[PDB]
């Protein structure tokens, strides 16, 4: 009963004739035969009488008619646990590093239905992703969905790895799901994570752009089948235990892309621009599982960072517009910003998180309040920036902040900063302590300020890094301090 | 009778040895129709295929030794 | 009873019945699928010899074919009552939050009931104050009647719906009813549960006068399709004796998408872009219960989620057609920083009447519309040429729909998350008089960049004193 | 660098070459090993399973 | 094997095969024709008992149902090795040009190969060293990375084919492969080659140092399908042996065009724009054997069709979406005797950033951008009121801008013989420095000429003294 | 010619294949049991290579 026949192979999908106690998401197994060594594997999914419609898990040029098909008794999952970290492997869980094969003492099932509305909790505590502006203006929480959205090349794989990057010492399992990327792009992800030794606490789950659509299909949900076990059960990082953890979808313009050739293949009725009508559903069921769990749930949580691509950048498309409404908030990266010089291109005024907020270092949050003020005077004074000699000293001294504040902003990639040299940052920045400092050299101005407190001063970094969560954050201490380091560094200067 | 057999061995073996698979098989119908083969890539066991079941004895544990290796 | 499972295509099980124990067609059928726990199906339509296709309403990703049926000769029930105020409850009835389940004492109503008769409508309606500018001056929130704001993806209409709550679940006079038929688990609920309980009347909580029922994005299609009925039976129960119900249901459309899932898991032809055949009469179905009759009144809220930003698109077109109060939230004027992002030309409402609402408050609407109907006429000018060429007066009318269109935008209780602006509660007295003195001419040496996020006039007014 | 890793590839060949001929040589000594012993021993261990 | 036909559709054809020995999914199953020639048709579906679908691959008027069918029982068989370089095949790997048949003793690879794996590719990006400043300048290739080039035909995009194709020839390895996907029988088959044999380089000419497959216009959409395929299994023999290979595709587009074709023929749903519904899955088989790994690289120089110029269009969309740089060539320059007619500011490429070709080179490339695009912006000031209104310290922008757009030019090794004048070979750095020098001030007092059809910076000082 | 002299030492039977194949006879077919009855001749013979 647990063994059947194929009978017909066509548009990646198998009919596995007689093949009946399968459950309607089990994963058969089509077993090795005579010029295939390894077994490549099947989702059963249209139950149909006398028929059994699977995807093939793979390229299905491999089998044939009258293939032995054997059911494995599991609905599909991936194998999960502390094995799995810093492994490079297949949707299905199989690894394609070659380091050797993983080791894994239990399973978790994907395509499970998130943990629901009771079991959740408001989120508290914050993620530092290591930018500048996305810290201070775009605050991220432990749980929440921020849906990072931009127009091809504008540096939202750059922002996914700078966050997966920045989660060194902060107790984080980052995931990164590769969904439809090229290989050679996730080859230089996975060195640039190795090089930086975070691949350490980092499970990266590739489907590439030359494998099947059944994969590429079922990868962010072995992502986060595995997210969700950090989340319940948990692993050991640097010797204590984390519930806590964050993924990166990458690309889930391709991941619809994928199911939408694996309906359309199924003859299944299309939708708004050729998508099939659940496509909703399909991201929804993928991103609602990352969640906040409240304590009496274990207190885990699972930060999701959905990558989703525009074409010209058309926010008003059908898989954008549906992965904003699932997401929590929005990191616009504007092309135009991009390619004008300002590499970490945000687009401030539309970007935003609705929750987060309030799940923020109270020293962040106290000190870009009026950051992000200024920078609204500076978004509304644009319109005036082209007058010349006609504007009084209040908005020219505006516009020249906020020119300063955008500079400040820039960031070099592949270099995060810490939550106490990014709130000092922001204090030197706001309190009128560089307006004497020319714009073009504001990024090195940071950069020494950084080199200088980390050389010389470090009290002042531990002690303000201490003091972060203070509900008062400019106490007379901490504000004596940081304004003896900017006024000796100005002087030394 | 209702279901088909398709009992594979390692080697050919004897009529005896025929009936002797065909009486074993008490437990669903007592003897089924059987279809037989040798393909000696089989060694030392017996692949039985009784109505929609297969056993599998022969040639398994070499296979799951490259995958051990591999 | 006592059927088998033939196919298991997605969320839709075909089970085969004997010839003479066929299930009706809403009946709710069971799969024991052991461990003690069932799985409710529901009947939607019957093929033949004893064949029935169910909608499983559940993970349905587990079971196999062949699996025995139970018929439970009824349709799904859920409890009503008194009971059911203050808990959660699934699409079928079972409570989810910490407390126990639901006595048998309690009566069991079946979630398909036929909509309130042509005799029993009540036509009576009048203005529901909200505190909230532009909806309060432009599309009035009627009691008694239907209404619903349609927005994108990037718009705030939860962030609407729950200042909504905040400002008018406190004086309830009655109990009221939450759906969230489709809407995230984070902040369409487990947040909506922080506000509602910390909210206190008198020592007792807007919690202890809600019933919450959600099947939210993660369930299945099946259960957000039946929740808004479930829903819906929850609440007839205290309209049909006299209380004043409050709904707010959620995202209608989620109920279409799960409608149109099913639907094409069912094998139905599909209509337009993918939806279902059924769906004018799905919508007739839902919808027309949602009304307030001659032995209580249902003052609903929906909110239309429109896919992309088209505005054609069947569904929202489909709910069109069934409000009294329409509120439409536009991408481009959230874009803006406009918060509110209701777009006052395309927002109408039936109650806005002068005999209803006002002398007064009818003529500021007409004329706040027939302002920004003129800027509307004139953006393509203004675009490619400038504000030099319109007249005097059209450039007046320009500048004053731009402050107008400013002066819209109002801070929310519920934005101190993101926003550090306290919230405002605007009384629509208090609107229609600084609309008013704004259309007289007064506040037209004030830049338009005071009236960002303020309340009525006279703040306006004291913050350019402020500034001198 | 580039010496190293064509010879960690020619190395790793080797290997998976070796080993599949060593498996190839143990399933042919099983095989006759089992047929002086007698292919009709194994079949009541196979009947057991079933 | 030995099957027989069941349904010929158009050039979707069915054959009836055995319960066992059904062919596998593009098994490449054979049709004798009655003579020595045969049609070649690639299954593409299982269908039922021992029926498959296959598209024909020919001209498949001449067959009858129950004609036998032969199972090659692999994928299309294309020929690889020196035996290929200096010849012209199809899809099917049978020789189009005059000379006679490959031969058995010449390897066989099956058309269908595998993107090398994970581990084989490479982690860090190296630039691909063309030799043209304006390529190896504004928009750097990258050595393994795919590159599109957009043009019209007229603005000599073959004059640049050939000069790349002599560059890595004379400098490198140097074997190149010339993919002609839809390519017309008289304007891109005929044409092409007496322009590759006519250009020479040390002695060789082109042609002898390149492998060309035309899947012409006219045959079935499987062939035009297919073709890009055989290219890369060409080319992956010669990159197997470490060498760097050069693979030019003409069109993609036409490659996409052939793949919905396909799709619609075989009966599947159409996706947007009513495209293949497997137009992801089809681009990746495609350009992503074109990596560059630890054995070899393949770099791609793919020319491109928009749609109606739609870039959103899926096609170009998930064209873009494999690529690295981009390279415009421009009719208006081309007006102009600059046979490089790039367009600067069009032409862009991903591997142009600090972190991989130095600082140096990403500064003067930003600068040149810089002050290319003040000069765009100021040609309709120039044009309404002329250079006298035009300010001072912008006057000087205007006329370095000048000077480097005439210093983009730069004579070419294929067209000496009809230019007169022989071909430079300008290293990156050599650029970078050039350019560098070129923007800080030198050169100043040299008019717009002696930049003209030139090489490095000393090149043009020791013209202006000369 | 370094891998070439390890491998080439490998293919001996009593180096690596008579070790490998006893090995996995006395632990895949059976348990302790590679010599059983018979199978003397293929000890370090039929394993050659
Ligand atoms: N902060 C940054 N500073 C400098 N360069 C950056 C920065 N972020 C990204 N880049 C550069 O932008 C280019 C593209 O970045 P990235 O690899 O993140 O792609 P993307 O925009 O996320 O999308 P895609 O995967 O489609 O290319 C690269 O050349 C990268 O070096
Ligand atoms: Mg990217």
């Amino acid at each position: 009963v647990n063994v059947g026949t194929v009978i017909a192979v066509g548009d990646g999908v198998a009919r596995l004739s007689g093949l009946d106690q399968v459950v309607a998401s089990e994963i058969v197994e089509f077993p090795p035969k005579a010029g295939r060594n390894e077994s490549i594997y099947g989702i059963a999914l249209n139950l149909e009488q006398d028929s059994v419609a699977a995807i093939i898990l793979g390229d299905d040029e491999t089998i044939e008619e009258g293939d032995m098909v054997t059911s494995t008794g599991r609905v599909i999952s991936v194998p999960v646990g502390q094995g799995l970290l810093g492994r490079v492997v297949n949707p299905l869980g199989q690894p394609i590093d070659g380091k050797g094969p993983i080791v894994y003492e239990k399973t978790r099932p994907i395509e499970r239905i998130a943990p629901g509305v009771i079991t959740r909790k408001s989120v508290d505590t914050p993620v530092q992703t290591g930018i500048i502006a996305i810290d201070a203006l775009i605050p991220i929480g432990r749980g929440q969905r921020e849906l990072i959205i931009g127009d091809r090349q504008t540096g939202k794989t750059a922002v996914a790895i700078d966050t997966i990057l920045n989660q060194k010492g902060q107790g984080m399992v980052c995931i990164y799901v590769a969904i439809g990327q090229r290989r050679a792009q996730v080859a230089q992800v996975v060195g640039t994570l190795e090089r930086f030794g975070a691949m350490e606490y980092t499970i990266v789950v590739s489907a590439t752009a030359s494998e099947s659509a059944a994969l590429q299909y079922i990868a962010p949900y072995a992502g986060c089948a595995m997210g969700e076990e950090i989340m319940e059960n948990g692993v050991m990082l640097n010797g204590q235990l984390v519930k806590d953890a964050l993924i990166v979808y990458d690309d889930l313009s391709k991941h619809a892309v994928a199911y939408r050739q694996v309906s359309l293949l199924l003859r299944r009725p299309p939708g708004r621009e050729a998508y099939p009508g659940d496509v909703f559903y399909l991201h929804s069921r993928l991103l609602e599982r990352a969640a906040r769990l409240n304590e009496e749930y274990g207190g885990g949580s699972l930060t999701a960072l959905p990558v989703i691509e525009t074409q010209a950048n058309d926010v008003s498309a059908y898989i954008p517009t549906n992965v904003i409404s699932i997401t929590d908030g929005q990191i616009y990266l504007e092309s135009d910003l991009f390619n004008a010089g300002q590499r970490p291109a945000l687009n401030v005024g539309i970007s935003v998180s609705r929750v987060g907020g309030a799940a923020q270092t109270r020293a962040m949050r106290a000190v870009a309040g009026k950051l992000k003020g200024e920078l609204a005077q500076f978004r509304d004074l644009a319109a005036f920036a082209q007058f010349a000699s006609d504007l009084d000293a209040t908005t020219k001294a505006q516009i020249e902040r906020g020119q300063r504040l955008q500079e400040l902003l820039k960031q070099p990639q592949y270099q995060p900063l810490p939550v106490e040299d990014q709130v000092a940052v922001l204090y030197a920045a706001t309190n009128n302590y560089l307006d004497d400092v020319p714009v073009p050299l504001i990024t090195k101005w940071r950069d020494d300020f950084l080199a200088f407190l980390r050389t010389a001063h470090p009290e002042v970094r531990k002690l303000i890094y201490d003091n972060r969560l203070d509900r008062k954050f400019p106490t007379p201490e901490v504000k004596e301090a940081l304004e003896a380091a900017i006024k000796e560094f100005k002087a030394t200067s | 009778r209702a279901v088909d057999a398709s009992v594979t061995s390692a080697i050919e073996l004897s009529a005896e040895q025929k009936e002797r698979i065909t009486r074993e098989l008490q437990q669903r119908y007592g003897d089924v129709h059987v279809t037989y083969h040798v393909d000696p890539t089989l060694i030392g066991g017996l692949i039985i295929r009784v109505g929609d079941q297969v056993l599998d004895n022969s040639l398994r544990a070499r296979l799951s030794a490259i995958q051990r290796v591999l | 009873a006592k059927g088998v499972i033939q196919e298991i295509i997605g969320v839709v099980i075909r089970a085969k019945f004997p010839e003479d124990e066929v299930p009706e067609i809403y009946n709710a059928i069971e799969i024991p699928l052991g461990n003690g726990d069932r799985l409710v199906c529901e009947v939607q339509q019957q093929l033949g010899n004893g064949v029935v296709k169910a909608v499983a309403m559940g993970s349905t990703d587990g079971l196999r074919r062949g699996l025995e049926v139970i018929d439970t000769g009824r349709p799904i029930a859920v409890p009503v009552g008194p009971a059911t105020l203050g808990r959660v409850f699934n699409v079928l009835g079972d409570p989810i939050d910490g407390m126990g389940p639901i006595g048998p004492e309690v009566e069991r109503r079946p979630i398909h009931r036929d909509p309130p008769s042509f005799e029993e409508q009540n036509t009576q309606a009048q203005i529901f104050e909200t505190g909230i500018k532009v909806i309060d001056l432009i599309a009035p929130f009627t009691r008694g009647g239907k209404t619903a704001i349609f927005g994108g993806a990037g718009v705030g209409k939860t962030v609407v719906i729950q200042e909504l709550i905040a400002n008018i679940a406190k004086e309830q006079s009655g109990f009221s009813v939450f759906a969230g038929v489709g809407e995230r688990s984070r902040e369409g609920n487990d947040l909506i549960h922080e506000m509602k309980e910390a909210r206190i009347d008198e020592n007792t909580t807007v919690f202890d006068k809600t019933v919450m029922v959600f099947g939210q994005m993660n369930e299945p299609p099946g259960a957000r399709l039946r929740v808004g009925l479930t829903a819906l039976t929850m609440a007839e129960y205290f309209r049909d004796e006299g209380r004043d119900i409050l709904l707010f249901i959620d995202n209608i459309f989620r109920f279409v998408q799960a409608g149109s899932e099913v639907s094409s898991l069912l094998g139905r032809m599909p209509s337009q872009v993918g939806y279902q055949p059924t769906l004018g009469t799905e919508m007739g179905e839902l919808q027309e219960r949602i009304t307030s009759t001659k032995r209580g009144s249902i003052t609903s809220m929906q909110a239309v989620y429109v896919p992309a930003d088209d505005y054609t698109d069947p569904a929202p077109a489909t709910v069109f057609s069934h409000l009294d109060a329409t509120i439409s939230l536009e991408r481009s004027i959230a874009e803006r920083a406009i918060f509110p992002a209701v777009d006052p030309l395309a927002s109408t409402s039936r109650i806005l009447d002068p005999n209803i609402v006002g002398e007064e408050h009818y003529r500021v609407a007409q004329e706040v519309k027939r302002v920004l109907q003129r800027y509307k006429d004139l953006k393509d000018i203004i675009a490619i040429l400038g504000m030099e060429e319109l007249s005097d007066e059209d450039k007046l009318t320009v500048q004053r729909a731009r402050k107008i269109e400013l002066f819209f935008s109002q801070p929310f209780t519920v934005a101190q998350q993101f926003t550090g602006r306290p919230g405002k509660y605007v009384p629509v007295k208090k609107t229609v008089e600084s609309f008013a003195r704004l259309l007289n001419g007064e506040g037209d040496h004030i830049p338009e960049s005071f009236f960002y996020m303020q309340g009525d006039f006279d703040d306006v007014l004291a913050a350019y004193e402020a500034s001198q | 660098a580039q010496a190293e890793q064509e010879r960690i590839r020619m190395l790793s060949e080797a290997k998976s070459q070796i080993a599949d001929l060593v498996t190839l040589t143990a399933s042919r000594v099983l095989g006759a090993e089992l047929q002086a012993r007698g292919h009709d021993a194994l079949i009541a261990e196979s009947l057991a399973a079933l």
